C-alpha cells in the first residue's frame, strides 16, 4: 500500500483470490477460518487509516468467496448427486462473473464442461463451452494469457482457438441431435475462414458437414422433452431452493410422476404438496421441505422470418419444443352453475404464465422461473 | 417408430373417459381437462423404443353395439373395464361385455381393469352399499373373475389417485410388445 | 448469356409472363422454378467451364433462396457439396492464363461498325 | 506441367538476348525494351500439354568458360546459335562455341540456328560484307556444318522479322519432345 501510493495492491489480491480458490476448492478450508480472517483484517484495518474500508470490502469479496466455496463443498460431499453439483458450480460461475475474475470463471466453466461431458448432455457441454468461446474474439492476436485452456498452453492465436472451440461445439451438437445451432455456428466458421484466413480446405470440410446437417434435419424426426415445473417450499431447503419455482427439461418420454420419483430420490423428506397449482403460505415459513410436481405447457416459439412462409413440418416441430421461455398451465375450474349433463357450464381456466430467465435448451437441464402470472378463461373462449 | 390401436369399453356410470383423459393429459389427479371428443391417443416409449398408440374410446350403451364391431378388426389389445364399487358393473361386464367381446375378437390379449380403488375402500360409500345391499366386492374375487376368463392380465387403478394407472397402461402397452 | 436471361426474372413466384417460357419446354413453370433452373444450369456451365468464382457467387443466392423460400434441404445439401468441390478446385489445381491481344481495325471495307475500330481479343490460353 | 533447362550461347556481336526477349514477349518487331538481366525463362506449350522452361543466357565473352560448364549440367536441351551474316562469327562458333560445348556435356540434344536471315540476303549488308571481305555464307555450307555435328536441326531466322522465330522455338521445344 506504500507501493499503492504509487499504483495499487490489486495485483496482490488478484493472485490472493486465485490461490485462495485453488486451495479452498481443493478441500482444505474452514468456516471459522473465514470468520477469523474477517475478524483479524477488520481489526488491523481499524489500526490503519482510510484504506481500511477499501481493504475491508475487498475482504468482503474474500468472504463471499469463502462461504460460497464451503457451500459448494458441503453440497458436493453432502448430497453426492451430480445435479446439485451442477447447480452449485453454476452458482460459483455466476458469482465470479459478477466479481469479474473472468479467468477462474473460465476455470469452473471447464469444470462444468467436464460434468456435462460425463453425463452426455452434449447440448449443455456445447453451450457452456460456447459461453467460453464467446469471450474470445475473431482477431489474430493471442492477447491475454488467462483465456488459454487447460489442455495445453502456448500462443494459440485466439483466432485459431475460437476455431478449435467451434470444431468441438459443432461436434457436440452433431451428436447432440440439435443441428440448427450447429449450422448457425458453421456460418460464422466458414465466413471467418473465407474472409480472414482463406483456408479453403476448412471451408470445404465445414460446409460438407453443414450439408449433412440440413439433410439430417429435414429428413428424420425428433422426440420432444416433457417440461415439468417444480416449486420447493418449506424451510429446510438450501436457501436458493426454498419458496422458489423451477422448470425442468425432463426426458423426452418421461411421464409426470416418473420425474416426481426421480426428484424424490434426490431428496430426503419426500413429501409433496397436493394443491398442485397454488403455493402454501404456512409452508412459506414452516420447516419440513415441501415440493410439488406437474407437467406444464411449452409455449410455442416465435420462429423469426417464418411469419407466414410455407414452412414445412420439421421446422415447426423443432421450434415447437426448444428455444422456449414462456410456459402455461391450464386450470380446470368451475365458475357458474354445475349442470350434470355437461362439464362446460362452468369451465374457467386460469392458465399460469411462466417466464423464466433463459431458453431451453441451456447450460442446465433446468432453470428457475423469473416471473409468473395467471389468466381467466370463459367457457365461450 | 410404430403405432398401436386399442379399444376401451365399460359401464356408462363410471366414465373411463376420466381415466384415459387424465392419463394422456398427464395432469394432476382429479384436475383433468374434460373435452368434447372421445377416442384418445398417446405416444409413449415403453421399453427401449417409443411407440404411438390411440385408444378407441367408445360409447358403451348396448344400442351402440351396432357401430362398435366395425372397428373390431385390428384391435391390438382390448381394455375391458368396470367399477370395483359397482356390483352393477360386475353384472354388466360378466353378462354382456365379457361374453360378447370374447365372442367378437376371441383371439386377442385382454386385460380387465378395476376402477375407484379409492372408492372401493370409502367407508361411507361402502356403508351406503350395505344400506343398498350393494357389496363392496374386493380384489380377490375380481382376480377370480379374471381367472374365470383366464385373462392375460388384470389390474385396478384409481382416477383420483393415478395409482397403478401408469402400471395399468404399462402392462397394457407391453402386452402387445 | 444465359445469366443475362436469368437476370430478367425475379425470385418471386407468380408466372407473370409466358414470354420467358420459350418453345423448348413449356408448362405451368412458375417464375421461381424458371429462375432456379437457369441458375442450376449456369452453375453447371461455370464449373465445367473451369471457372469457379462466379460459380460460388451465384450458388450463394441459389442456396439462400432455397433455405428462405422453398426449403428443399436435399437440394441445399447437394448444392453445398458441389460448392465444396468448387472451393477445393480453386485451391487445388492451377489453371492456364489466356493471352489478351488488341485489334485495331482501320480502312474502309470493314463493315460500318467494324471500320476504323479497335477490338480486344481474349485469345486462347497459350495462343 | 514441367520445366526444362534451355541453354543458348553465341558470340558477343549478335545479342541473342533480343531473340529471347522479343520472342517470349510475343512482342511486335522492334517494340520491346532491351532489359538488363539474363538467364531467362518462358512458359508456352507446343501441343497437347503446356510445358514450362528455363532459358539459360550467357554473354559471348571467352573467360566465362569456367562458369558456363557448371551451368551446363542437367540441361536436357542446350541450343547453339550463330549469325549467318558474319564468317568471323562462323569460325568463332566452330572454334569455341561448338567445340567446348561438345566437350563439357557431349550428350544433349542440340540445334544450331542462323541469324539475320532477313539481313543475310540484304543487298547493302552483303555488299558491306564483301567490301569488308566477309562472305554472306549461305544455306548449303552452314547445312554442311550442321550435318558435320548432326545437331538435330539447323535453322536460321530473324528477330526483327520474328519469321520462323516462332518456328525456331516450336522445334526448339519439340527438341525435348
Amino acid at each position: 500500500f506504500n507501493f499503492s501510493g504509487n499504483g495499487n495492491f490489486h495485483m496482490f489480491e488478484n493472485e490472493l483470490i486465485t490461490k485462495l480458490d485453488q486451495e479452498v476448492e481443493g478441500g482444505r478450508g474452514d468456516e471459522q477460518y473465514k470468520v477469523l480472517l474477517e475478524k483479524l483484517l477488520l481489526e488491523h484495518c481499524r489500526k490503519h487509516k482510510y484504506l481500511s474500508s477499501s481493504g475491508e470490502v475487498f475482504a468482503l469479496l474474500v468472504s463471499s468467496l469463502l462461504e460460497n466455496l464451503l457451500d459448494y463443498r458441503t453440497i458436493i460431499m453432502q448430497d453426492e448427486s451430480k445435479e446439485n453439483r451442477m447447480s452449485c458450480t453454476v452458482n460459483v460461475l455466476n458469482f465470479y462473473k459478477e466479481k469479474k475474475r473472468e479467468d477462474i470463471y473460465i476455470r469452473y466453466l471447464y469444470k462444468l464442461r467436464d460434468l456435462h461431458r460425463d453425463c452426455e448432455n452434449y447440448t449443455e457441454a456445447a453451450y457452456t463451452l460456447l459461453l467460453h468461446a464467446e469471450l474470445l474474439q475473431w482477431s489474430d492476436k493471442p492477447c491475454v494469457p488467462h483465456l488459454l485452456q487447460r489442455d495445453s498452453y502456448y500462443v494459440y492465436t485466439q483466432q485459431e482457438l475460437k476455431e478449435k472451440l467451434y470444431q468441438e461445439i459443432i461436434s457436440y451438437f452433431d451428436k447432440g441431435k440439435m443441428w440448427e445451432k450447429a449450422i448457425k455456428l458453421s456460418k460464422e466458421l466458414a465466413e471467418t475462414y473465407e474472409s480472414k484466413v482463406f483456408d479453403y480446405e476448412g471451408l470445404g470440410n465445414l460446409l460438407k458437414k453443414r450439408a449433412s446437417f440440413y439433410e439430417n434435419i429435414i429428413k428424420a424426426m425428433r422426440p420432444q422433452p416433457e417440461y415439468f415445473a417444480v416449486g420447493y417450499y418449506g424451510q429446510g431447503f438450501p436457501s436458493f431452493l426454498r419458496n422458489k419455482i423451477f422448470i425442468y427439461r425432463g426426458k423426452e418420454y418421461e411421464r409426470r410422476e416418473d420425474f416426481s420419483l426421480r426428484l424424490l430420490t434426490q431428496f430426503p423428506n419426500a413429501e409433496k404438496m397436493t394443491s398442485t397449482t397454488p403455493p402454501g403460505e404456512d409452508i412459506k415459513s414452516s420447516p419440513k421441505q415441501y415440493m410439488q410436481c406437474f407437467t406444464v405447457k411449452p409455449v410455442m416459439s416465435l420462429p423469426p422470418s417464418y411469419k407466414d412462409k410455407p414452412v414445412p413440418e420439421q421446422i415447426l416441430n423443432y421450434y415447437r419444443a426448444n428455444e422456449v421461455q414462456q410456459f402455461r398451465y391450464s386450470r380446470p375450474f368451475r365458475k357458474g352453475e354445475k349442470d350434470p349433463d355437461n362439464e362446460f357450464a362452468t369451465m374457467w381456466i386460469e392458465r399460469t404464465t411462466y417466464t423464466t430467465a433463459y431458453t431451453f435448451p441451456g447450460i442446465l437441464k433446468w432453470f428457475e422461473v423469473k416471473q409468473i402470472s395467471t389468466e381467466e378463461i370463459s367457457p365461450l373462449e | 417408430m410404430q403405432a398401436i390401436k386399442c379399444v376401451v369399453v365399460g359401464d356408462g356410470a363410471v366414465a373411463k373417459t376420466c381415466l384415459l383423459i387424465s392419463y394422456t393429459t398427464n395432469a394432476f389427479p382429479g384436475e383433468y381437462i374434460p373435452t368434447v371428443f372421445d377416442n384418445y391417443s398417446a405416444n409413449v416409449m415403453v421399453d427401449g423404443k417409443p411407440v404411438n398408440l390411440g385408444l378407441w374410446d367408445t360409447a358403451g350403451q348396448e344400442d351402440y353395439d351396432r357401430l362398435r364391431p366395425l372397428s373390431y378388426p385390428q384391435t391390438d389389445v382390448f381394455l375391458i373395464c368396470f367399477s370395483l364399487v359397482s356390483p352393477a358393473s360386475f353384472e354388466n361386464v360378466r353378462a354382456k361385455w365379457y361374453p360378447e367381446v370374447r365372442h367378437h375378437c376371441p383371439n386377442t390379449p385382454i386385460i380387465l381393469v378395476g376402477t375407484k380403488l379409492d372408492l372401493r375402500d370409502d367407508k361411507d360409500t361402502i356403508e351406503k352399499l350395505k344400506e343398498k345391499k350393494l357389496t363392496p366386492i374386493t380384489y380377490p374375487q375380481g382376480l377370480a373373475m379374471a381367472k374365470e376368463i383366464g385373462a392375460v392380465k388384470y389390474l385396478e387403478c384409481s382416477a383420483l389417485t393415478q395409482r397403478g394407472l401408469k402400471t395399468v397402461f404399462d402392462e397394457a402397452i407391453r402386452a402387445v410388445l
